[PDB]
């Protein structure tokens, strides 16, 4: 084989050939990291310019309920309104992009937000999900030293050669 | 020859050492010269150096043990107490030394500075400021000369 | 292949402790490669899933853009209507509209501080809601992963 795949079976391999394999995946994991933390920035700029687009029609959703008429859109709108899954609001705006469009301008002026409410509550939220989105990360940030520690103390546990210089 | 006071005693820690030897740690005076010895320390489990092979050279004078002994790191280093040659700035080496230090008592005093270096003496500007603030980026610095170590191949441990 | 404890340690002794550090160094690269692949994956996914996303909002902002420069008044206002209809480039489109969308709301409907509170409140508790999930399911995916080879490990024979 060109890689061994135990740690039984490096006895048998020179060093050359271990050191020459260690770099590869050594050289491959520092590359994925870079495209890891690559990719997971450009996730985050994503997502924060998608919803500057989508939040652009929520806001204009909250100026028109009011002189909407017909529940079954008022009941559109305020499920629009309400949902923070963008997922299930780029669908409900996809598929019905159209309606939205003629629901803004169907409504004959523009009239004020009435609730102050809402913006309080999503400033206790803004906060809250910002305290939840670190200590999420930090989960997970700890668990990749966690888990790559255990891994590797069990190949110390069966190794012949850690027994044989500390082991006392 | 093995007279003098001081190669009388460089051989009793000799024998010590291969009897008594700590884990992880190699020591042989060279076969003519007495005075320079071939040294080399493993890092501890649960240090930033674990499974490391380095190598050390411990260079001795006609005074010993009443003089502390020159000690060079002879593997890439990357310690907050360890020049960029090689010379630690150990306190037993330096001005705290005790004529009750044999070769084995200087190369776990080394092998103890693994696991906590002394923050007084910043010969490494860089490895002291990563450990005492930035720890995570240190154990990734420190695992590098770990990896170097491996590429010797210990014949200077040979008979 | 090794030698008696209670001595003083050997060339061949050392070698052999060198090749089996250099695998358990190599194995802990090894694992942390194979990780990161399942995650770029998963997130070079989902980057591509979350722009074809904006194009139900986008189409529907630039119709009603286009749909009010008849009757606008200010010349630097519809010259930036006429700069957002005209855009083709989507991406540069997102962030124009991302970027100022303040100034977008009020030109379609013709108070001016609560939309911007509530446009950068909107779009924030959209924005962490999502990357809080992403987030959960960064962390779910991985635990996953590694305690696929603890499993592994725990009955290997």
């Amino acid at each position: 084989p060109s890689e061994p795949l135990t740690q039984k079976d490096v006895i048998a391999f020179q060093k050359e050939a271990l050191f020459r394999c260690l770099n590869k995946w050594r050289v491959k994991a520092n590359q994925l990291v870079e495209e890891n933390e690559v990719l997971a920035a450009g996730l985050s700029k994503t997502t924060e310019s998608v919803s500057g687009c989508c939040s652009s029609i929520v806001v204009l959703a909250r100026s028109v309920v009011e002189d909407c008429s017909d529940e079954q859109d008022k009941r559109f709108l305020q499920q629009l309104i309400n949902t923070e899954d963008e997922h299930t609001l780029t669908q409900i705006i996809s598929n019905n992009s159209a309606r939205i469009c003629e629901l803004i301008l169907k409504t004959s002026g523009s009239n004020i937000s009435d609730n102050i409410g809402r913006l309080q509550e999503l400033e206790s939220l803004t906060l809250t999900l910002q305290k939840l989105l670190k200590s999420s990360e930090n989960k997970l940030k700890k668990a990749t030293e966690y888990y790559e520690n255990i891994i590797a103390q069990y190949d110390r546990q069966d190794s012949e050669s850690v027994s044989r210089v500390f082991n006392t | 020859h093995m007279s003098t006071p001081a190669r009388r005693r460089l051989m009793r820690d000799f024998k010590r050492m291969k009897e008594d030897s700590p884990p992880g740690v190699s020591a042989s005076p060279l076969p003519d010269n007495v005075m320079i010895w071939n040294a080399m320390i493993i890092g501890p489990a649960d240090t930033p150096y674990e499974d490391g092979t380095f190598r050390l050279l411990l260079e001795f004078d006609e005074e010993y043990p009443n003089k502390p002994p020159h000690v060079k790191f002879l593997s890439e280093m990357f310690h907050p107490n360890v020049y960029a040659n090689g010379e630690i700035c150990l306190d037993i080496l330096q001005n705290r030394w005790t004529p009750t230090y044999d070769v084995a008592s200087i190369l776990t005093s080394i092998q103890s500075l693994f696991n906590d270096p002394n923050p007084a003496s910043p010969a490494n500007v860089e490895a002291a400021t990563l450990f005492q603030d930035h720890k995570s980026q240190y154990v990734k610095r420190v695992k590098e000369t770990v990896e170097k170590s491996w590429e010797d191949d210990m014949e200077d441990m040979a008979d």
